[PDB]
Formats: structure tokens, C-alpha cells, sequence
């Protein structure tokens, strides 16, 4: 079997650099060759107590597109069981004698490593929870990277707005750790700076990163500029828009950007890419999501098939 | 000489902190026996000034067992004890994780109010110990992890 | 073609003896030798006019067992047709224009049997209206007994609870009822009591019951313990916190029970099963809830199939 | 004697196995620098088995031996002084338990709020009836003490 | 000063007889001469932590009648925000530095007695604690039955309705057992019958009670025919429907009335008094909420007024 | 007339040291001798665009204390209405027509100064406007700092908490400011740390301040400790556990405090005071809740009443 075969997919930390490069190679494999039968007859739970629909959506395409079949439930509080007294244990114990694999979202941190406690031998794969973890993002950030730059070393990756509580970010950056020869820029304000935690774990490993005031400091150097959303609801209305010239990026910022240079961003954006970027050959956030698709059917296929037929 | 009496055998975990005997009771559950239990509370110690003391007949602590004191009795000595005579000392070090006793600070924590036992990965620091938490898989000092 | 063949599925009521052999043998054969494609090229409704997300799951995973299409809604009252004007006569006339059958669930009684008025040749099926009927869980309910049992007849069965409200424990006793030899226990608070239309049903068929104070009166003896949610919300908090102690199940109250005894209960249990009950080889309530995946694919398959290939 | 005489304090004897670590618990007997010295299990003549509570230079008001009575009803209390004892009491049903109890009702304001539980007590057709402060519920004391 | 001056009014059973004669002394008189300015000065806090129209308007009228300022609020208000961080503690120690008195509904049970334990000097009025108690509710009733009876001792009561979740009729049944001779009618379905520790409480002090099926048993002996409204919550529709009649009155089922008898009712009267009994000289609810405000506005003046009213 | 005759009161930055002090002057005059006749026949608007029971409450009683007339509204309650279609330009143009006096909060800066520009001859008292200003709680703080210190000036002040998003810790430290010889301790987590634009204003006038990580630190040399509410949205769960030991007060805490430090708090104190403080000679934050009626009927009077109350 595949070492990801009936594996639970919960955190970027539980996944090694051989792991990782895995579920790309599978996923340029059904990008280039679809299987679309692939897993039929199995049954999917999509499970977002959370919602997300752009997630939702994203994931769901993936079961279709490998031939499995779909249940599921998006939760706002309007669902019967649904937010009230029932535990997510007994939730899982249940909904894990129905179907092939759980996929789920969920508002509290640790909820997709809890379920893996009770679904006994039916793979969780983690859609997000809480401000923990969101591994799917991630494969489909680091696949985006590896198919537009070649790549996964030796890279130069400036990422830019909200640092502080970017899950994406976090996990993003973790990744990329696993590799060699990476490089940094961090451009924030001081309020939403990219977590000590993180540092940390870079200086460790002897990786090279560095704080900027702005995107031209290192636009000329830069393979990947991440972009990450500044959620307004978390700074002043005023210290928002005292600070936010330095993380809205416009096509006029990238006059002196690599030829391979690919701008990403998880999505939505609202203020911070201007849609006259949409056009350059640099803007890459459709691509990206469209990956989605790749990075989670190479999941999928991966924990519920043994051997890869290509 | 001795306000608790000697034990013909079983496990006797002596300098023990002050206000820290009640704690391993508790969390340890450790009188939930029918063997005879036999304690001292801030007792005298030349090591340590002041002490408490437990002892367990006829019960034996595995060595992760008495690494789980380590948070709370760092220079506790665990005594096994058989016919009358200290047949083993032992003393707590680090373990690499700790179960059950402690609790999630991350107020958004599944862990809270569900099924499962608490659970931390232990890494020591320099002026503290970190402690991860197996659900969330945030970090925190075992100062905050310990307090409210 | 089969007796069930076309037919609707409204109560327990409508049901012969027979009947409810002929699901449970189909669903046994099921769980051993699926058919993925049986229902291939059918497509399902699946209506929930009250939202039931663990009931809904349920369903719409047996319609993809057997390879059906699932169209449907489950409706808050955010829906659009939703809680409003139009008669569910009307909603029914429509969408029996579009699908081949109609799982239904609703908060009014009789929900079920006026949809069968108005979907001209296409099946009904209950998911459940209001305080009346939910033929399916008792069907479930029923395979779960017998699977674990060997039989229907010649039983000792307890319920305990909430035996009053419980639509669940009046049509599984009236389902029992249609078989011979079994023995009741109610345990319930006075509140609470099994209602007397109930009871008086069981003397004219001259089948025993009696009512115990505790479940340790009749543990020795019995073999399904059934045990039924009691909703707080209808007694008074501190009445509920003086009389739970008598409808609260613990491994420790297991200890001279047989060794064919199994635990039952609907779901959700919040108070009434303790969790250190999962771990006993009593415990059968998540297998309970496993097997109505093989109940409701029985009801389906019969219904949409004339002649069952087995 | 395993857990030796002391010269001044209160020694709670004869309590119910099982009960002595849950006294220890509830009155927070051990959040005090005096020397505690405490036996569990030990063998009793007149109850088979036992536990026992020394606490040195620290003795117990009278409602606070009642509030024994209700966890060890039977138990001693004893008085020490130079190696002496010099009064033995039995707990007695008080006519209120406060602060260790909790109260049984989900909606009474005592929940989430700064205040001490109190019950009433009431012995009155040889059950235990304890009425919140609060929401004036009453409720068996088997009830109360299982929450 | 007189006996309830600066006094807490929390809960009927710490009031004595005497303190109940006093109140109604002092609402007759000022129901025959008002003492529109004996409150001037005064501030008092109307905090209606659950709403509750009828009861508020009254509460605040009566402040009015006596010349007193009124600020307050009412609530369920945070509806979906949540329960509050703040303790009611905290409230009621900020409150009770800005008023003379605090007149207080709540939803959980107690907390007007714990609101006493924050508040100093400032006496508490309980307008409602959850299941608890509703001293001025019980004390208009008196009120009621003193002045059309003429005397609160023996006395004809009829209870009728749900006796079971009544805090109302609890609290009168408490009331009319300090008096002497009184004798008490029930009647309820079996389900809403008066608790046991009622009937309890009447048997130690010697009072006699039966229980009747229907309203007609007992007209002809009645002085009080004091109705509730059964909770349509409380039952199941099918229930409601089949209990009814019995606890439903209407203008005909009075033929036999005595002259004397007043038929009470706190109000809503929605389902059980059909209108045909309004223009009855037997139908005295509308008075009885009238007299709301002379109870009411004699406890106020007792407890912020040293000297008694004369 | 009074210097504050008819004026407006939006902003502490309007208000000189002189008419700070003449309204805390009022204030103890006030609270020693009530005048409770003096707004007789004014009617006063309570605007609360944003609700805020506690300042409503105050506000309100003060109004009565004077005997002032009261006519209002709480909003909020275009939960899902949406915002306006009239302007709060003509919504002031009407009310001004009606009263003598606006007291208004509102849930956007600045919406009271706009107030002022339509209400002609009429007085606005600001309550609170976004995260701007909030004058009346300034007033009453320092005037409970004066009555526990018998200054304002040359005194140690420590706040600690949210200093970054706390409009009311901005205001004093600004007031306090208009004094002499103030010194300064401000106690934050990094993320909630004073604004520059305070620490600049504080350099200008050459006022000394420094920072500290803890309550300890300062303990023992201040003579006011403010305490702050730490904002759980403001904050991630995890970063506001790794924080809050060091915003947060118990009574040990005060072991080394001077005899006359006093500990204020704006409330709701929910977390960061334990209640254990409350029962010490240090705690005043109830009454300083007690001093906002001054404070506020000092301002009432002196706005609406020409000459000084003496
Ligand atoms: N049969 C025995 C032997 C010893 N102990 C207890 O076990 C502990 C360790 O015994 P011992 O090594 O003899 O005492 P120390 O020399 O003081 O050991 P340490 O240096 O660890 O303090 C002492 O508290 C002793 O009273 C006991 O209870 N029963
Ligand atoms: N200086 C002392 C004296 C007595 N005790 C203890 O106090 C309890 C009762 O003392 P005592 O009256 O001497 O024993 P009994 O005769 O057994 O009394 P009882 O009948 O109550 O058991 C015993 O556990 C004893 O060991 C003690 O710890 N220290
Ligand atoms: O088993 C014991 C050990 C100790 N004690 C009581 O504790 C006190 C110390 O008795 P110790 O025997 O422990 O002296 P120590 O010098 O060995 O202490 P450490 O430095 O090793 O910590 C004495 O008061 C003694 O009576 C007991 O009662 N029982
Ligand atoms: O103070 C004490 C009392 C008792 N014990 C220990 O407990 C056991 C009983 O010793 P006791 O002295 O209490 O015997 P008893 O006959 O008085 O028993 P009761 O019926 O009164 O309950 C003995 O093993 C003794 O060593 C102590 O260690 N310390
Ligand atoms: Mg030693
Ligand atoms: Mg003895
Ligand atoms: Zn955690
Ligand atoms: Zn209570």
C-alpha cells in the first residue's frame, strides 16, 4: 500500500517531505490523467460544521471528479443535530458507520484529531478547525508552487498582510521549512507580525528570513508573493486604513518582478490585490484554487485506494 | 522517632514539596484502594525544611508513573519497599508526555467537555517547560498549563 | 413482484408480520452481498420539511449504496417553498413530477399519509411525522434485535425513559406486538409513564408487561435494554435532576446481565447512557444506528425493485 | 501504631472507608502549615475498616463536626491536649450545609455566580432533606451529594 | 418603624400572616385615598431581566401612583449575543448604588434572594424568579379573595388547570394554608397535578383537599374557582385536545354557582375562560389584575415609607 | 452665567482643567446637599442609538435625581432591518424640536459632534461615540480619583489592560494630563499596548511614563490602579491564555499596595478583577459606578441651569 493508504490527513506537522511530495506528484498525475472512476461506489461525508462553502465546494468537486458519492451537512447553527447537546464523539461514532472517509470543518481547535478517536477505521481528513490547522490548504499552496516554480527548495517567498492570525500562513510556512535553502520576507504591520513561535522554528533549522516595510524591498528577488487577507474586524477602522497601503498590492508594484514570479493569496481578497493584477501573467489565486481540485482528489485517492494505478 | 511508621513493604514517596501531597492524591488518584495509605503532611526535613510524605502498601509505581510526578515532586524519591527494608530508590525525571491530569488553557479546545483524556507533549525549555497539547497543538508554559 | 413492491411506507400500523420479515431478510442479505447499482438511474428525494441531520445522513447514504441519485432540502424555515403559502398537497404534486421516490420528513402528523394522496404512482417513504410515526427507525430498530438476538418472538425486552413522548418506543412495541411470547419492563417516572393506549393494546393481545422502579430489578432477565432520550424541556429542572437517577445507565449496572444482552437507544444520548457502557460488549447503539443503513437500503430496494436478485 | 499519638490537635476517627480522602477534599483540612497525619484503610474493631484524620494544634467548632455528619455520621472527634484526650463528640445533623454542596437544579442563579451554596437541613420521615437557599427546591441528600 | 420597612420581599413562605393582613390593610387604604406624592424623591430600578409586559406596566404604574421616578429594562434582549459575562452580582452591586429600590424578574430561579445579597440598604422586590416565586402576583390574589370574600379563612377554594407547573398556585396555596379553615378543591389532568410537597404541607397543618376530574364536582360549594392556563409546551396536541374540556370554563357550567363566588384567573386567559363569562357578575379577573395595583403599591410604600400608611 | 452654561459635551479634549474641576466641584456639592427640584419641568432625550444598559441607567437616574422629565429609546433593533434611510442629521433636527437636553450614544466616532451641528439651541451629551470619546465616564473616574486622593495632581497612576482599543483609558490619561505632576504606569500585553500619539502627547508636556510586563512591578508605588477589560475578540483563545496572568487582579496582589491606592474599573469586570478584591479597603470600582450619578447630574445641572449650584 501507499504510506498515506486509510492515514488520517489532520495536521501539516504529522506529514514528512516524502509525504508531501506524494500528494503532489499524485495530484500532476490526475491533473495530467483524471480517473474518474477511480472511487466509485465509495460514500464521502462532507461535514462542515463550520461552513465554508468555497472549501465545500472545492472538496465536493474533488469526490465527484474521482466517481465517489456524497453526503453531507453545512452548519450555521441551523442543523438539527446540529449545534446543541450531542458530543462530537458520539457524532462521529455514528456518522463513521456509514461511510468511506469523513471530511470535516469544524470551529474548535483538535476537533478533526478527536474524530479520528471514534471513527475507528474510516480516514478524517481535516477541512480546518479552528485557527489550528487546514492541511488541504496547504498541499494545494505548496502544489501551486511546485507546478509554477519547479520547485519546493531553494525558494525565495515574501508573504504579506494579516501574519499574526493567518492559519494558512503558519502552516504554509511550516511546510516549506521541510525543504531546503528556502528564504523569507515577512511584510506586516507590527500588530499582525508573523507569530515568535515561527521565528523560532526558522532559526532553528538555520532558515534565512527577514522583515520588510514594503513589497519593493524585494519585489526583484521574490519567486512567490503570498498574499494573506486583512480581516478589517480585527484592527481599528482607523488603524486600518492607517496601514494598509503597505499590503494592498496594485500591477504597478510589479514592474520590476521575476519572469517566474507567481503572486498566490487562500482567497477571498477584497482589498488587498487590485484587480488590475488580474490580468498580469503573475496573478495566480484563480490557478491556485483551481489546484485545489488536484491537491484534494490526490488526497482522497491516496487514503482510500492501496496502489495508484499509473 | 517516626510520627508515621515504617511499612513492611510496598511504595513510600518522601520529599515531597509542601502543600504537593494533597495534589498527588488527587490527581493520581491514588487513594482509590483498599490497601493501607499512611501520610504525612508538612513534616520536618533536613533537605528540605518541610515535606509531605506517602506512603502505599502492597503497590508499586511503574518508572513513567513516577515520571509523572516530575511536574509536581522534581526531587521527590520513590522508595520500594519489601520486607522492611528500601529495596529500590528512584527519582522523577521529565516524560515525554503527560496524560489525563492536566488541563487544555485554549479556551476553544475541543478537548473541553468531550469524551477524551487530556494529553501534552513535554519539552523542556530553560526557565520553564513547555507542553503541547495533542488536540489544538498549541504550546504553552507549564506555569500557565498548572495555573488558572 | 415483492409485497412491498410500489408500495408507501407510512407506520408501523400498516405493517404485517410478514412485512417486517421481508425487510429484515433483505436487509441481511444487503450487509452481506451489496449492490451497489441496484438503484442505478433512480433518483430520490430526499425532503426534509423538519430537519433531521442524523436521520437524513442515514437515508441519503442507503439511496447511495445503492446507486440512486439523491435531489432534496432540509429545511430550517430557511427554504424558500419553503415555510410559507403553498400546501404541502401541492409541493408533493410538483415534485412527484421529478423523482421516483419521496423520503419525507415533517413536523405535522399525517404529513406522510396526505403526501401519498397527491404523488400518484410514485412512493412515499416516512422519515417521520411529528409525535405519530418513523416507520424506519422501528425497522432498524427491529433488524437490530433480531440480528443480535436471532428472533423477534419470545423476547424480554425493557424500555426505559421517556416512555411517554417517545414516538420511537410506541411503534417498536407495537411492532413487537405483532410477534409472539415477548415480556415487557417499562421503567419511567410517573411523568413519563407508557401511555395507556399502549398498554391496553398489549392485554387484549394477552402479552405481559409490568413496571419496574429500577433497571436492577430486571437486569437479570432481559435481553434488550432499550433506553429512550428524556428531553429536559419538559420537566421542570429540578423534577428532571430528582428522578434521572432511575433512567441513567452504568458498566457498573451491567454486572449480572446476560451475555446475550444488548443496550440500545436511538440517539443522541446526552445523560442517559454513561460512556464507560461504550466500552462493555453490551453496548450496541452506534452498531444500532451502523444498521439503519442496511434497513432503510432494505425499504428502498424492495420498494423500486420488483423481484430482489438474491 | 502506624500513624503515632499526638500531643495537641483533633483526631477524626472511625471514619468510613473511602470517606476520609473525600473529608480531606471537601473542607480543605490540608490547606493549613500544621502537621497533618493521616491513615486510610486502617482495620477497625468496630467497623472492620476505617480512616483516620490527626490535624496538630487545630481543633473543630461544633458546627463543624456537624458538618461531618452527613459523609461520616458515626465518626470521633477527639480533642488533644498534652498526649490527652480531652473530649470525644459525634457529629449531629446541623441545620445548614454550606459551601460543599451543589445544587442539584440547572437553572438556580447559585450556578454561575459568587455565592456559597447553602441547603437547609431537614431529618423528616428519616430522609435527608436538603432546600436551596436560592431556589428554595428541595431534594433528597442523595440526590445533592451524587451532583 | 412598621414590620416591612427596608425590608426584602422575596418569597411568600417568609412572610408571616400578619405581614400578609398588613399588605391588603394597606392597599385598601390606599385604594379608598391615594397618596399620589408619598414616593416623591424616590428612584426605583424596574429590571425585567426576562420580559414581562402585564407584570411590568403594573409594577410601574403603582411606582407612579405613589410619585415615584422609574428607570429600568427589560430584556431577553440578548437574544443571541448570549448570557452575560457580567454576574448578576456585579449588576446588582452598580444598581444598587444609583436607586432606592430594585423591583426584579428573572428567568433562573434565586435570583432575586441572591440580587439581596449585593444590593445593601436597597430593598429587593421579586416581580418572578423562573419556577420560584411571585409574592406580588400571590398578593393581589389575596387582595382579590379578602375583598370580594370579605375574610381569607374559611374559604372554598377551587384550583383549576396546571397545578403541576403553577408557580402562582403554589405560592396561594401556601398563602391561604396560614389562614384557618380553608379548603381546597384541585382540579387537573393527571399529568398537572398539585406536587406532593403541596398536599404534604396541607397535611401536616390539618387542611383538608380533594382532587376532582371536572370543574362541575365542586361549583356548588366554590367561593374562589381560581383558574390557569395549561402551556400548550407542557403536552403533546393530541393530549391537549383529549383533556380539555375539563379544565376549560365556560358561562353555562356556573348555573349553580353561588351568588358570592368570584371566578380568578392571573392572566393570560387565552383557551380555559370562554368570553361569554365576562359579562358574568361571577368573572372578576380583570378586577383582580386592577387590584395588582394597590397590593403593589402598598408594598412599595411599606418598604421605602418608615411609617405605616394611614 | 456658568462657564458651561448651554455648552456642549463631546469631547474631553474641549474641556479645560477649569471646567473639569468645576464640573467635579459641582459633583461633591451635589452629593453632599441633592437638589432634587432643580430640573423640574425639563424633559431630557436618552438617545441610545447603541445600547448600553448600565450608562442608560445612570445617565437616567441622574436626570430624575434633578427631577428632570425622561423620554428615550435603546436601540440595536435594526438587528436586520438595516442601517438608516434617515439621517442622524434629520433624526437630531426632530428630537431637538422635542427637548431640552440630548444625551445620545452611538455606535459610530463622531456621530455627537454631528449632533451639535443640527440640534440648534439644544444641548448634546455625549455618552459614547464609537471608539472616540466617552466624557461623562472620564468625569466620574476623576472624580473618584479626586474624592480617594484628594488631588489630581502629582500622583502615580497605573492602567492596565486593553490600553490599545480603550477609548476610556485614552480620555483619562488625556485628562489627567491637563495636570500637574502625573506619573504614569501603563501594563500591557505587547498586542494592547498605549497608542504612540498618547506617549507623544505625554513627551510633549514632559510627563514621565514607562511600561511594565506586571502588576507587581508598581504595586507598592501607585496610588491608583485602573484596571482595564481585556477583550476576548480583540485576542486568538490561545493568545489570551498565554497573556492574561498579567492583566488580571487578585487580592494577593495587594499585599505591598500603599493604604490609599484605590482599584477602579470601568466594568464589567468579568475576568480580570477576582472576587476576592472586592471585600478589601482598595476596591472602589462600585463606587465609582456610585459617582457616575454626580458626575452626571453635575453636568446636567451645569449645562442646563445658568447659574452655579452652590
Ligand atoms: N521499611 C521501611 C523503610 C523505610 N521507610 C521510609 O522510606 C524512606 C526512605 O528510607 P531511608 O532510605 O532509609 O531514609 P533516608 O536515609 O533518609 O533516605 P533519603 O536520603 O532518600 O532521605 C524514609 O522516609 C523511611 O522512613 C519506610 O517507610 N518503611
Ligand atoms: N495523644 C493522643 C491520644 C489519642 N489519639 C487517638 O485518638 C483516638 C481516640 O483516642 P482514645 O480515646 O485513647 O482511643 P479509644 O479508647 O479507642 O476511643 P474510641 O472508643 O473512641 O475508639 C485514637 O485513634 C487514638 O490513637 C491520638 O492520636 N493522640
Ligand atoms: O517515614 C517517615 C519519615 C519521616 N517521618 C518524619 O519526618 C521527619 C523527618 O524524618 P526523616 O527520617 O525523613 O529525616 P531525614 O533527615 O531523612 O529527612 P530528609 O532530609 O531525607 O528529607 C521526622 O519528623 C519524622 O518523624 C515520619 O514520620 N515517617
Ligand atoms: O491513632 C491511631 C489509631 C489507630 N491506628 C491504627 O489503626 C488500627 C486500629 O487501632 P485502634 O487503636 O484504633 O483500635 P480500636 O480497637 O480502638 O479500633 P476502633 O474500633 O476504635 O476503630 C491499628 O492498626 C492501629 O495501628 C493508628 O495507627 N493510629
Ligand atoms: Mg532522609
Ligand atoms: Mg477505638
Ligand atoms: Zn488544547
Ligand atoms: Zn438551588
Amino acid at each position: 500500500a501507499n504510506p498515506l493508504y486509510q492515514k488520517h490527513i489532520i495536521s501539516i506537522n504529522d506529514l514528512s517531505r516524502d509525504d508531501l511530495n506524494l500528494v503532489l506528484a499524485t495530484a500532476a498525475k490526475l491533473k495530467a490523467n483524471p480517473q474518474p472512476e477511480l472511487l466509485k461506489h465509495k460514500v464521502i461525508a462532507s461535514c462542515f460544521f463550520e461552513a465554508s462553502t468555497r472549501t465545500r465546494l472545492s472538496f465536493e468537486t474533488s469526490m465527484h471528479r474521482l466517481g465517489a458519492s456524497v453526503v453531507g451537512f453545512s452548519d450555521s447553527a441551523n442543523t438539527s443535530l446540529g449545534k446543541k447537546g450531542e458530543t462530537l464523539a458520539d457524532t462521529i461514532s455514528v456518522i463513521s458507520t456509514y461511510v468511506d472517509a469523513i471530511v470535516m470543518r469544524h470551529p474548535q481547535e483538535g476537533a478533526a484529531r478527536l474524530a479520528t478517536e471514534f471513527s475507528g477505521n474510516v480516514p478524517v481528513l481535516n477541512a480546518g478547525d479552528g485557527s489550528n490547522q487546514h492541511p488541504t490548504q496547504t498541499l494545494l499552496d505548496l502544489f501551486t508552487i511546485q507546478e509554477t516554480q519547479g520547485r519546493l527548495d531553494n525558494l525565495h517567498v515574501a508573504m504579506v498582510g494579516d501574519l499574526k492570525y493567518g492559519r494558512t500562513v503558519h502552516s504554509l510556512t511550516q511546510a516549506l521549512a521541510k525543504f531546503d535553502g528556502n528564504r523569507f520576507y515577512f511584510i506586516a504591520p507590527d500588530a499582525l507580525a508573523m507569530p515568535q513561535y515561527i521565528l523560532d522554528m526558522l532559526d532553528e533549522k538555520g532558515i534565512a528570513w527577514s522583515l520588510h516595510s514594503s513589497i519593493e524591498e524585494v519585489m526583484a528577488e521574490v519567486d512567490i508573493l503570498y498574499m494573506t487577507r486583512v480581516q478589517k474586524e480585527r484592527l481599528d477602522p482607523s488603524e486600518y486604513a492607517n496601514v494598509k497601503a503597505q499590503f494592498v498590492l496594485r500591477a504597478s508594484d510589479l514592474h520590476n518582478a521575476k519572469a517566474n514570479m507567481k503572486v498566490l493569496h487562500p482567497l477571498p481578497r477584497v482589498d488587498e490585490i487590485a484587480t488590475d493584477v488580474d490580468k498580469t501573467p503573475h496573478a495566480w489565486y484563480f490557478q491556485q484554487a483551481g489546484n485545489g481540485i488536484f491537491a484534494r482528489q490526490a488526497l482522497l485517492a491516496l487514503v482510500l485506494n492501496r496502489d495508484l494505478v499509473l | 522517632k517516626l510520627q508515621v511508621e515504617a511499612i513492611k513493604r510496598g511504595t513510600v514517596i518522601d520529599h515531597i514539596p509542601a502543600q504537593i501531597g494533597f495534589k498527588l492524591l488527587s490527581l493520581f488518584k491514588l487513594t482509590e484502594t483498599d490497601q493501607r495509605i499512611t501520610i504525612g503532611l508538612n513534616l520536618p526535613s533536613g533537605e528540605m525544611g518541610r515535606k509531605d510524605l506517602i506512603k502505599i502498601e502492597n503497590t508499586f509505581l511503574s518508572e513513567d508513573q513516577v515520571d509523572q510526578l516530575a511536574l509536581y515532586a522534581p526531587q521527590a524519591t520513590v522508595n520500594r519497599i519489601d520486607n522492611y527494608e528500601v529495596v529500590g530508590k528512584s527519582r522523577p525525571s521529565l516524560p515525554e508526555r503527560i496524560d489525563n491530569v492536566l488541563v487544555c488553557p485554549n479556551s476553544n479546545c475541543i478537548s473541553h467537555a468531550e469524551p477524551v483524556s487530556s494529553s501534552f507533549a513535554v519539552r523542556k525549555r530553560a526557565n520553564d517547560i513547555a507542553l503541547k497539547c495533542k488536540y489544538c497543538e498549541k504550546e504553552f508554559s507549564h506555569n500557565v498549563v498548572l495555573a488558572n
